[PDB]
């Protein structure tokens, strides 16, 4: 009973590490997509000035 | 005196929460005692008498 709790807390923590690191993950597209468009003006000028 | 000792028990009769317990400790939290006394009675002959 001791080792079923056991399992279920390393579960439950190895869940935490790995929601921490995939959550790191989508903030790196989140951060990708913000850059890219800080970097976008948008189509109607460079429609022209291109 | 007829006697000066009695034969008694030298250690406690174990009994901790196995396989076939924990699968009910762990989705119900019911645990029974003797679970193959049970599955000795209600599912290999429950026609025997008693």
């Amino acid at each position: 009973v001791e080792y079923a709790e056991y399992v279920g807390a390393v579960k439950t923590v190895a869940s935490a590490l790995q929601f921490g690191v995939d959550a790191l993950e989508r903030g790196l597209i989140n951060t990708v997509l913000s850059v890219k468009l800080r970097h976008a003006p948008p189509m109607f000028i460079l429609q022209t000035l291109a | 005196e007829a006697d000066n000792q009695i034969m008694g028990p030298s250690s406690y009769a174990s009994f901790v929460v196995r396989g076939e317990n924990l699968v009910t400790a762990v989705s119900y939290g019911r645990v029974m005692r003797t679970f193959e006394h049970f599955m000795a009675r209600i599912v290999d002959s429950p026609e025997k008498a008693g």
